[PDB]
């Protein structure tokens, strides 16, 4: 996550003191400059696993295309639900289940 | 081919806002809302939406050709009145939980019998099949949407001669 | 229904021509005589084509 | 690194057509545009998304 | 530390005349915003029956003058009212209803609309002054409502439905006409 | 009630054959294009405007043109000795002509100044058989026997030459 | 129902049907026809006559022009606030392709606490004379939509002790976005607007009030025609 | 040296498969790169099999400096080769 | 709206956008500008509606970064006016115009047509790269061509239409031609005769 410029709202570039030794987040459209919380500037995941579960609605027990089991719900042990493999759409995906309950509405797996 | 302007109204009386009030942040579950391919608005409570949609085309408040597709997983609710859209009729089965037809026909025997005679018992063909809900169009993008039965022995659940007909055992049951 | 691996839903026949096919199984038997009409009326010419730079 | 192209633009001067060259240096951040009959130089800064009618327009209004 | 722009400290003595309020808010200075369906109008004028029934206008377009009724018997009004005890009242034909989970209604007559409502941030209500041209703020509007009509079975939805219905319905632009000598005669 | 066999289904189909026929996308394109479209389309750009300031006391003339309501009438046939009749498919198909129908437009001249019309033929359009606008629409099943038409055609196609 | 006494007697009707908002029995009697729920509270719907002779406008700000994202200025201006509640604007334009809107706002929270009293409880006519300064805070560029019809927004305000409802008609909508101003204008900037503006409190004049009236006789003619 | 750090998680199921080791990937960056670059690498007992980098405004350059690394550090095999599969043969002898 | 860059190729991924007559493509963030909103957080929030989405915020970063030169909306009109495949030598102030007229009309015509009504086109535009960025994450398969719920038919209708426009215009030139041939002899014309 990034953060914006309280005063113009720009992009908050990190920047280096070499006198302070100090990271801090500055505008480069003005002369503003917060102090920075963490030292992750960048991170870069080569192989990721998000989107996968992300893709979930609360209206999708609405659906009259999906397929509903009788699996028990974790939480309310319901006797209905509706599950679906993943969203994400690359070849090296899984064919895992997602179940969706009716009441609760929550995202559980199998396993 | 059919004008949008009624669509519109029909969208505006019922809860729809415009784009000019849609904060992205704010609206992090709202519908976005397209006729004919333009994002007009968008609304909080797309199921009444598409129902009331749906049953204002049933009625023949709205033309019969007139598509309405709502993409749950997408968030999206489309309407389309263009001209070109190739479509086919189906029946239609009662889906509503609080009744008591639920999972059956709405076509019965009375229509049978005025579609026999030629008129209503106080002309009776296609068209009134059409705008008394008991039949309706819909083109391949609204497809998509619907669970549609091949025979009408299908909504009710060991011979070398009879075909075999899918056993459909993946859901535990189909509405 | 969505997600369905099932051998009837993607286009596995049990029915001989004795016995007759399902609308579904029809459709999915019609798709693949199609290609293989298809196969036949593009590859033909490739294959005129090749015959012509070999006999040359 | 100078980059020389010849352009198809109107001195404002002399009056003759196709006799505009369009120098611009990126290393520099500069463009230049000279008359190859009026012997005459325009200077105007440059960025990195320039293009010659960049600095063609800047002449033009430079000119009034 | 971006410094003020602004440091030459001339200041205008202008004076502006303020009118006393009827109602003054109590608790919040909160206001909501309602925008006007097509279904229904304002008529802030009072009602004057004998002008109100000569104005009646008929028109051949059945939709039309379907609208127009439907509008009239569901617009807002008010009039003055005669008390038993000789002084005169204003009397309204519209009414807010709140249920019991907290939802407001706008209703006139039998009629009831739904009110939905949208929580809106930096939103303030001013009034203009022309003459200095200059705005004066009023009041914060925080949410903004949406009229929506009760059920199918409201006969202003029905109206509405059978309007828009019909409306479309009617579409004959060329006119039939009788050739009865060669067209190209005109022209030779 | 009772249940829905088979039967009620071709029941059904029947009734849709009943109304719409089999060639009714044709004859329902055609009678909107002849309806509406001819109407839209002039009305699209519905004045052209000739400007002139002339000075040969300084007179700027605007000349403009506007376009009015489109006339159309059944098809008719003109012959060689000048007179004219109404034309039928059969006669089109076994002379070699074309079925078609003329096309009235209402151009209104204005002749603007500063100091500082009625139907035009435009042309012919084929008309589709059995189209609101063909005049075996409403001829019944004798006339249409009269007339050499086979009441097993269904129209939908147009006769040039 | 095309007949105009229909039409009449319909409106009559409607106008009896009218439920008295502090009969509960009546009240609790009325039915959502939908969601079956009975009836709480009421009010009643009425326009305001003392507001039809000025001219409101709905102003909102969009997108970062925010008060709320603006930290420094929302603390400067107070973490409602009467600042903002009181708060002037100045449309300046130099030249139709040129225009912005000037923010004032009173800094001190005391008077501003008291300039807002002093408003909000106009109801004699015996008015002090509070000489408010207002210091500039930033400036916005704006664009305008009007409304075709009169009524096309109206706003609501609610009276519990009446068991009324007061609206006011809006005749446009307002946008504001951020401005950042050039820097080769500044001179320019520096000679348009002020860094204070004093605003004084007086009672309004007869010539004044007079037309005010005569705009209002409009809508309410029994208690403001001239004589 | 700079005040800027780069480190880079791995794999550790991945890592065993190809049967590497952590001392050979350091050995590879240390030849590719000289001392340019200041390596260090967490042992094989770690939770999390870790390796930094520190450089001896440069936030771009040691972007571009990982991108490049990842793009075109090979560790063994014959480049163009990109999987190897076993076969069983039937020959007649 | 192209996505220019190779994976792990062509250094940043930006994304121009292609416009109608304009001789060269345009990156988002500049068109974004010149529709009138400037501030970089906003068009953020236009084109995405999650802030917890790192990954389309990286993807549009090298966009910023590109348009980060220009920084205001009369000079972001200007850069699309040079482009606009005008006659050359055009002043500033009617280049300014240019880029407003191609912007207002041409650009998404189905939305709108009339001024200040560019919001909504904003509002497409940011959905228009959200669907891109969507489909360029494998979040979701491309587009099928061969779908028929995408796919029209043209009846007698619409052909015929079509063909009556191009005859129509035609004819309604060459009344044109005539008139202003006719006006030379100063004559009141029947105007029957104008028509072919
Ligand atoms: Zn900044
Ligand atoms: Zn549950
Ligand atoms: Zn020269």
């Amino acid at each position: 996550s990034f953060r914006f410029c309280l005063e113009c709202n720009n992009m908050l570039y990190p920047k280096e003191d070499k006198e302070n030794q100090r990271l801090l987040y500055s505008c480069r459209n003005c002369d503003y400059t917060e102090l920075a919380e963490d030292p992750k500037v960048y991170r870069h995941e080569l192989i990721t696993n998000i989107g996968e579960t992300a893709g979930i609605v609360d209206d999708i027990g609405q659906d009259p295309t999906l397929p509903r089991s009788d699996k028990e719900c974790p939480e309310c042990h319901s006797r209905d639900c509706v599950f679906f493999q993943s969203q994400q759409r690359r070849k090296d995906t899984n064919m895992t289940l997602f179940y969706v309950c009716l009441n609760c509405k929550k995202t559980f797996r199998d396993e | 081919g059919s004008p949008s302007e009624p669509i519109i109204n029909f969208l505006e009386e019922w809860g729809m806002e415009p784009l000019e009030d849609y904060d992205p942040a704010q609206h992090t579950k709202s519908t976005r809302i397209f006729v004919n391919g333009v994002w007009t608005g968008i609304h909080r409570d797309p199921s009444m939406l598409v129902s009331t949609m749906r049953d204002l085309r049933r009625s023949g408040a709205i033309s019969p050709e007139v598509s309405i597709i709502r993409d749950i997983r997408e968030r999206e609710f489309k309407i389309f009145t263009d001209v070109g859209r190739v479509y086919r009729p189906l029946f239609i089965v009662e889906d509503d939980e609080s009744k008591d037809n639920k999972g059956e026909l709405r076509i019965t025997k009375e229509h049978i019998r005025k579609i026999q005679q030629g008129y209503d018992d106080d002309v009776y063909g296609w068209s009134s099949l059409v705008t008394s809900g008991v039949i309706e169009y819909v083109d391949g993008e609204e497809e998509e949407t619907i669970m549609i039965a091949m025979t009408p022995e299908d909504l009710q659940t060991n011979d070398t001669a009879k075909r075999i007909k899918p056993e459909m055992s993946t859901s535990s049951h189909h509405t | 229904t969505k997600d369905d691996f099932s051998p009837e839903s993607k286009g596995f026949v049990e029915n001989s021509y004795l016995r007759g096919l399902t609308p579904q199984e029809f459709f999915f038997h019609a798709m693949a005589g199609r290609e293989g009409l298809i196969d036949t009326a593009v590859k033909t010419a490739e294959t005129g084509y090749i015959q012509r730079r070999l006999v040359k | 690194i100078k980059q020389k192209l010849e352009t198809q633009f109107t001195c404002l001067f002399c009056n003759h057509d196709n006799s505009v060259v369009c120098t611009l240096d990126k290393k520099n951040s500069i463009g230049l545009l000279e008359c190859k009959k009026c012997n005459l130089s325009f200077q105007a800064p440059i960025n990195s998304l320039s293009q010659p009618i960049d600095i063609y327009s800047d002449w033009i209004d430079a000119c009034e | 530390h971006t410094k003020s722009v602004y440091d030459n400290g001339e200041t205008l003595d202008i004076s502006l005349p303020i009118h006393p309020k009827s109602h003054i808010p109590q608790g919040k200075q909160d206001r909501w915003v309602v925008k006007l369906p097509d279904f229904l109008d304002i008529n802030a004028e009072p009602f004057d029956p004998r002008p109100f029934e000569m104005n009646v206008k008929t028109h051949e377009d059945k939709n039309q003058e379907l609208l127009d009724k439907l509008i009239a018997v569901n617009t807002v009004r008010w009039r003055y009212a005669k008390s038993e005890t000789g002084g005169i009242f204003k009397e309204t034909n519209s009414q807010i209803i709140q249920w019991e989970d907290g939802t407001y209604s706008l209703r006139v007559g039998s009629e009831i609309f739904d009110m939905f409502t949208t929580n809106t941030d930096d939103n303030y209500l001013v009034s203009e002054h022309n003459e200095e041209g200059i705005l004066m703020t009023e009041s914060t509007l925080s949410k903004s409502v949406k009229l929506v009509p009760a059920s199918f079975q409201s006969t202003t939805h029905q109206k509405l439905a059978k309007a828009l219905s019909a409306k479309q319905k009617k579409e004959s632009y060329a006119r039939s006409v009788v050739t009865k000598e060669d067209p190209e005669e005109r022209q030779r | 009630d009772d249940t829905i066999t088979t039967e009620d289904c071709w029941t059904v189909i029947s009734a849709f054959f009943e109304e719409k026929g089999l060639v009714s996308q044709q004859l329902d394109s055609f009678d909107e294009f002849m309806e509406t479209s001819i109407q839209d389309l002039v009305w699209e750009e519905p004045r052209l405007i000739l400007d002139q300031p002339a000075q040969h006391d300084n007179i700027n003339k605007r000349y403009e043109i506007r376009f009015g309501k489109i006339y159309l009438s059944r098809p008719t046939m003109t012959e060689a000795d000048g007179t004219t009749h109404a034309m039928f498919p059969q006669e089109a198909r076994l002379r070699n002509l074309t079925y078609s129908s003329p096309v009235y437009l209402d151009m209104e001249k204005s002749m603007f100044t500063s100091i500082d019309g009625n139907k035009v033929h435009i042309g012919k359009v084929p008309i589709m058989l059995r189209s609101k606008f063909c005049s075996l629409r409403t001829l019944d099943e004798v006339d249409l026997y009269k007339m050499k038409e086979c009441p097993y055609d269904m129209g939908g196609y147009f006769v040039i030459n | 129902d095309t007949n105009p006494r229909s039409q009449l007697h319909s409106v009559e009707r409607t106008f009896d049907e009218v439920i008295d908002p502090r009969n509960k029995n009546r009240l609790q009697s009325l039915i959502h026809p939908r969601k079956k729920i009975k009836a709480v509270k009421a009010w009643h719907f009425f326009p305001d006559t003392s507001t039809f002779d000025q001219v409101f406008h709905s102003l909102k700000f969009v997108g970062s022009a925010s008060l709320s994202k603006d930290r420094p200025l929302n603390e400067q201006l107070g973490q409602v606030n009467a600042s903002i509640l009181t708060s002037l604007f100045k449309p300046i334009e130099i030249n139709p392709h040129n225009k912005w809107i000037s923010l004032y706002a009173v800094t001190d929270k005391l008077s501003a606490e008291s300039f807002r009293k002093s408003f909000n409880s106009i109801k004699d006519d015996n008015i002090v004379n509070r000489h408010v300064i207002y210091d500039h805070i930033k400036d916005f560029d704006q664009m305008f939509r009007g409304h075709k019809k009169l009524f096309e927004d109206f706003a609501i305000s609610f009276d519990d002790i009446s068991d009324r409802a007061f609206f006011v008609p809006i005749v446009g909508r307002l946008e504001l976005k951020k401005k950042r101003i050039v820097p080769g204008l500044v001179d320019m900037v520096n000679r348009t607007n002020y860094a204070h503006i004093r605003m004084d409190l007086r009672n309004p004049s007869t010539q004044e009030t007079a037309i005010r009236d005569s705009r209002r006789e409009q809508y309410d003619p029994v208690n403001y025609s001239s004589i | 040296q700079s005040p800027w750090l780069l480190r880079l998680e791995l794999d550790r199921a991945r890592m065993l498969d190809k049967q590497l080791t952590m001392n050979q990937v350091a050995d590879k960056i240390s030849e590719v790169f000289s001392d340019d670059l200041f390596v260090m690498w967490s042992e094989d007992n770690a939770d999390k099999l870790i390796i930094r980098c520190r450089v001896i405004e440069e936030d771009q350059m040691l972007k571009r400096i990982e991108a490049h690394m990842l793009d075109l550090i090979a560790l063994r095999g014959i480049p163009g080769i990109s999987k190897v599969y076993m076969v069983k043969h039937k020959v007649s002898v | 709206i192209k996505l220019y860059g190779r994976e792990d190729k062509g250094t940043g991924r930006t994304i121009k956008a292609t416009l109608p007559y304009v001789k060269q493509d345009i990156p988002i963030v500049i068109v974004f500008r010149a529709l009138g909103v400037v501030p970089d957080g906003e068009i953020l929030q236009h084109i995405c509606y999650d802030e917890n989405d790192w990954q389309m915020l990286e993807m549009l970063k090298p966009c910023i970064e590109e348009g980060f030169v220009i920084q205001d909306k009369e000079v972001a009109l200007d850069f699309i006016g040079r482009r606009g495949s005008a006659a050359l030598g055009i002043r500033r102030e009617k280049r300014i115009q240019y880029a407003k007229d191609i912007l207002q009309k041409e650009l998404l015509p189905h939305i709108t047509q009339e001024e200040g009504f560019e919001t909504r086109k904003t509002f497409f535009l940011g959905y228009m790269v959200n669907r891109l960025l969507l489909c360029a994450l494998e979040r979701k398969d491309q587009d099928d061509r061969d779908h028929f719920g995408k796919k029209r038919l043209d009846l007698a209708g619409p052909l015929l239409a079509n063909l009556f426009r191009i005859l129509f215009r035609k004819l309604t030139r060459e009344i044109y031609r005539y008139m202003q041939r006719c006006i030379e002899t100063d004559r009141d014309f029947n105007l029957n005769l104008a028509v072919k």
